[PDB]
């Protein structure tokens, strides 16, 4: 929705394209707060026995990756979807580093 | 109590009546590995039972799983079992599924457990005839009230008695783990009552009693006068053996390294002078300049260091150390001399023994590490005899290397300020660094923690909080976490020493493990050391924060 809004705004105004430059500014703060809350809740409720049902990693044919923390893959997929912009790379990388700073990880770690 | 101090001999006699045989091994000893006191007691017992030609076998163990597996391996022919250095705090019958009616005939077997930890299992005392232990003088006086409740708990208004008994049992429990006596001291008391004391036994007793100076100085001070009196009671020809009470100091290998390195690596002086930054080194050079020893002279070996200042060292210290608050370093120790080989002290001997234990030579690599620890224990045991000194010089050099490594890691920790101060307890985690593979040894981790505790205690902070330390081993991807109790400064009066600081970390760990499905493995004999997963550490820690300590 934010991408559609910013493209419509740019078209209203008239390798870089200004149709999409400036779209992550709309949802950065709510995303940061939501990720903080999700991390806190996962930290509190991961070791509980009756809450272990919702944290079960599903298995499908063709799967080969063994990994532990689900929120990490959630944010990794969320950032990889955005990274396909190929024109707002620096903004997406900044947001990715900011998101990873909530975890005790670094920008170029193999786990990220 | 089951076996009082006066009854020891009787039990000993029973052992003979159950073990003296011509061609049959009827006695097996399990020892608490990675413990100096257990090693000393085992050596004394081995000499005792070699005197009377009683066949026996020595088997070291590391964890409770090994204990249970080896107990399952045993045959009914073994009449007598010894369990030295552990086993007090738990009920063995529940652990070992011991049926009294399977071993009734009475006394089909005998299991003599000999442990030092003051809080232990009361049911193990008052319930079972098959399990028997040597009391140090604690049940007869301290446990006078709990036994009534246990005996009574072994018309509608009678529930008050049950409630009172439950309350008394709860009050007796919920107590932190402590040590108040020495196994070697008990064995030497038995030997004194029997009449087989000699210089080897006295030396082993001295080692066993001085191995507690680091952590249980109160016990050491309680036990020192007996050793002094006993050594009083008991030409330099090449076969003289001299045991003398010479003054000594809280110094690291004073008679085998240079005086400068001794002052530099001594933990007490480090804590008192803040040697981790440059001001500490400046104050140390001030010390040396005011004493008058040249720096190049003080950086020489103790053998070749000047005879005049060797003679005058005592007066130099007595006149110089008052200004800077180091006058607590002077104490009285035991010196052993045999032949023309030289002189050694108990502190240096125990440091060498500990270092040789540390360094010598998933589940599969854990088993390999435990096997290497068992082999190191055997090597340290073999190094005890006076016919080998290349197995002691190596230990001394390894002690120097390990102390250097510990100092190098501790200064980095202190300068990076990784010690996080929470509301209840301090926390520190070694995420990355050099030579991390050394700290997989619990005793090495305890040495590092002891130095950190001393450094923290020798500060202006007025908060006594437990310290939690963790490490990493990348091959296993697990955190080895040890809980540590606070310590008072060594220069304090006995009035504020009503009771030693208790350790609730084992209780907290077992409660959290019993209420959550963490992938931990609590198997070490020391109940305050556990292995936890890297992914599982943080929530666990949170639980430890939110649980009642």
């Amino acid at each position: 929705d934010s991408m559609l809004k910013t493209k419509q705004s740019y078209l209203k105004l008239n390798s870089v394209e200004n149709s999409l430059n400036g779209f992550s500014h709309l949802f950065s703060k709510p995303l940061m707060k939501r990720v903080k809350k999700l991390f806190k809740n996962q930290q509190e409720f991961i070791l509980d026995p009756q809450y272990e049902a919702d944290y079960v990693i599903p298995v499908l044919p063709g799967s080969h990756l063994n990994v532990k923390n689900p929120l990490l893959e959630l944010v990794k997929s969320l950032c990889h979807v955005m990274l396909l912009s190929k024109s707002t790379i620096l903004e997406i990388r900044t947001l990715r580093k900011e998101l990873l700073k909530i975890f005790e990880l670094r920008e170029f770690a193999k786990v990220a | 109590m089951y076996y009082g101090i006066s009854q020891f001999s009787e039990a000993y006699n029973k052992i003979l009546r159950n073990s003296s045989s011509h061609s049959s091994c009827q006695l097996v000893i399990f020892v608490s590995c990675l413990n100096i006191d257990a090693l000393c007691a085992t050596k004394m017992l081995s000499l005792l039972f070699k005197k009377q030609l009683v066949q026996s076998q020595i088997v070291p163990i590391f964890g409770y799983s090994e204990l249970r597996r080896h107990y399952s391996q045993l045959d009914d022919n073994i009449n007598s079992l010894l369990l030295v250095g552990f086993g007090g705090v738990i009920d063995l019958e529940a652990f070992l599924e011991i049926d009294p009616q399977e071993y009734v005939i009475s006394f089909r077997r005998d299991i003599y457990v000999l442990d030092a930890h003051r809080p232990w299992n009361l049911d193990n005392i008052f319930g079972s005839q098959i399990i028997q232990c040597f009391d140090d003088g604690t049940v007869d006086d301290t446990l006078g009230e709990q036994k009534e409740a246990y005996y009574k708990l072994l018309r509608k208004q009678r529930k008050k008695q049950i409630h009172e008994y439950e309350g008394v049992l709860e009050e007796y429990y919920s107590q932190g783990t402590t040590v108040v006596n020495s196994i070697s001291a008990q064995i030497y008391s038995l030997l004194s009552a029997i009449g087989e004391t000699n210089l080897s036994n006295l030396w082993l007793n001295i080692l066993g009693t001085t191995s507690l100076d680091i952590a249980y100085a109160q016990v050491y001070n309680r036990l020192y006068p007996l050793l002094q009196d006993e050594v009083k009671r008991l030409v330099k020809t090449p076969d003289t053996l001299t045991l003398n009470i010479q003054p000594d100091y809280y110094l690291f290998l004073l008679r085998h390294s240079s005086l400068y390195d001794s002052f530099y690596y001594s933990n007490y002086v480090n804590a008192k002078l803040s040697l981790w930054n440059e001001n500490g080194k400046k104050r140390l050079h001030k010390m040396f300049a005011r004493m008058g020893i040249p720096l190049s002279t003080a950086q020489e070996t103790w053998l070749y260091m000047d005879h005049s200042i060797k003679r005058e060292l005592g007066i130099i210290f007595d006149k110089n150390l008052d200004r800077y608050g180091l006058q607590d370093i002077i104490r009285d120790g035991f010196v052993r001399t045999l032949g023309y080989r030289g002189s050694i002290s108990a502190s240096e001997f125990v440091e060498a023994l500990t270092a040789l234990l540390e360094v010598g030579n998933s589940a599969q690599k854990l088993t390999n590490l435990r096997k290497r620890w068992v082999s190191n224990f055997w090597l340290s045991w073999d190094a005890l005899d006076d016919r080998k000194v290349e197995l002691l010089n190596r230990g001394i050099q390894l002690a120097q290397d390990l102390q250097r490594a510990i100092f190098n890691t501790g200064v980095a920790i202190l300068e990076k300020k990784l010690i996080k101060h929470l509301r209840i307890y301090r926390l520190c985690v070694l995420q990355d660094g050099p030579d991390l593979d050394l700290y997989r040894n619990p005793l090495t981790l305890l040495r590092l923690g002891n130095w950190l505790i001393e450094c923290c205690a020798e500060s202006e902070d007025k908060q006594l909080l437990p310290m939690v330390l963790a490490s990493i081993d990348e091959n296993t991807d697990t955190y080895l976490v040890a809980g540590l109790t606070p310590r008072y400064p060594r220069g304090l009066d006995t009035i504020h020493t009503k009771k030693p600081i208790l350790n609730n970390f084992s209780m907290a760990f077992q409660q959290i493990t019993a209420e959550t499905d963490a992938k931990v493995r609590i198997d070490n004999f020391e109940s305050s050391i556990i292995e936890i997963r890297r992914e599982d550490l943080s929530p666990f820690l949170e639980k430890l924060t939110l649980s009642g300590l």
